[PDB]
């Protein structure tokens, strides 16, 4: 359940 | 010499972002005057993934002239952000205070394209 | 998946200079999809120093889209460049044979200027 | 008795 994002200057 | 301090316990350095660099720095056992660094690293900048928990930290650091690189994957139990950091750099003690002056590169991928985006981060110590 | 060979042992990748990392990558106990990397690089660049013996290296793996970011301090028992390099990049499995593409940064000093030096390194695998 | 260089790029 870790939030997932694009990459980390995508949220 | 100038690095003495750094060099016991751990230390916290905070760059112009608000992201917090904790380090800690054990000897290796083969490398003169290089150490092993250690830690964890919150990112705290506004408009990113990955915000306001640790991530683990690992590197090298050479004591002689205080030059230090070290990564970030940016995965933990809260939040995957699915790229990493390297930082490379520096810590300056020519001033009236330290400051870490770092250049690092970013890996990502934008859809199913990867990319590497550069950027620099200057650190202060917390104390 | 296109990394299950990749992190069953050591592996040797060879850039454009003919310098070879060999990585070893060991599970993170926190990290999900995430892996320590471990294990040694050999400079052989000619025009350099710090040639033709193993430096360890150490960094960080992502596993779910096959990024990596480590870092060599020039440091042994054999020869001191006092500097260090951090590597940051992707794995491209796209292709006909995997390469490791890398942005790294250099820091260093030229007399009591400090430096960081940026450049790139494509490495294929030896098998 | 480490060889010692300026830097990795100047011997």
């Amino acid at each position: 359940v870790a939030t997932v994002s694009e990459s980390l200057l995508t949220e | 010499s100038p690095d003495m301090k750094l060099l016991a316990g751990a230390s916290n350095w905070v760059n112009q972002s608000g992201s917090v660099a904790q380090f800690v720095f054990t000897p290796s056992p083969t490398q003169p005057q290089t150490y092993e660094v250690s830690g964890n690293y919150i990112n705290n900048a506004q408009g990113t993934g990955c915000k306001g928990t640790p991530y683990p930290l690992s590197g090298a650091y050479y004591s002689g002239n205080q030059i230090i690189s070290f990564s970030v994957v940016w995965s933990n139990a809260s939040a995957n952000c699915q790229s990493a950091t390297g930082w490379t750099g520096y810590f300056d003690f020519s001033g009236s205070q330290a400051v870490l002056k770092t250049d690092w590169n970013l890996a990502f991928y934008s859809g199913s394209t990867p990319a590497i985006q550069q950027g620099q981060d200057d650190f202060m110590q917390s104390v």
